[PDB]
């Protein structure tokens, strides 16, 4: 491969497929590497910018 | 949506993980005021009308006489 992919699902921070549904979208996909595109809930966008711990801290550089 | 009242126009908005309902005592302001929430009442009576919170700059003179004594 080359520095600029391709790169797998695993990888790609996407909401996909789960079970029987993932071998059926392998299967009927042009590129099974493809994704989505839905971003995973858990980690985009938190904590809130609103939130962050790190303002705290924060001073001046 | 103006019916929804400030924290939660901010956390329904993902701009907080933590709501009003529990955000803790030290992060909310303090009121030497009552509160008192208005929604916008655009198109009704209650439409915010504006006004000049000043006078007029340049008084003028309330006439009285005098007589030639
Ligand atoms: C009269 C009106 C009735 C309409 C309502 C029909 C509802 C219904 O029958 O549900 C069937 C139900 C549909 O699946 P589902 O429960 O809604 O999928 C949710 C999964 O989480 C799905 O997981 P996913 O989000 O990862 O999506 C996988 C997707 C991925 O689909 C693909 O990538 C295949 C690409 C299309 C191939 C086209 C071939 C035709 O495959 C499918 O969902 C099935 C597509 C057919 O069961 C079937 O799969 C029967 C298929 C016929």
């Amino acid at each position: 491969m080359l520095p600029g992919g391709p790169v797998p699902v695993f990888k790609k921070y996407t909401v996909g497929s789960k079970g029987i549904w993932e071998k059926l979208r392998v299967l009927l996909a042009i590129a099974p590497n493809r994704s989505t595109g839905n971003p995973i809930v858990p980690l985009y966008r938190v904590p809130t910018p609103g939130s962050r711990p790190e303002a705290n801290v924060y001073q001046d550089p | 949506m103006s019916q929804v009242e400030p924290g939660w126009h901010f956390w329904l908005g993902y701009g907080v993980d933590t709501a009003p309902c529990n955000t803790p005592k030290e992060k909310l302001p303090i009121r030497a005021y009552p509160y008192k929430f208005q929604p916008n009442y655009t198109g009704t009576p209650g439409a915010f009308v504006t006004y000049n919170t000043l006078k007029p700059k340049i008084s003028a003179w309330e006439p009285v006489t005098k007589q030639r004594s």
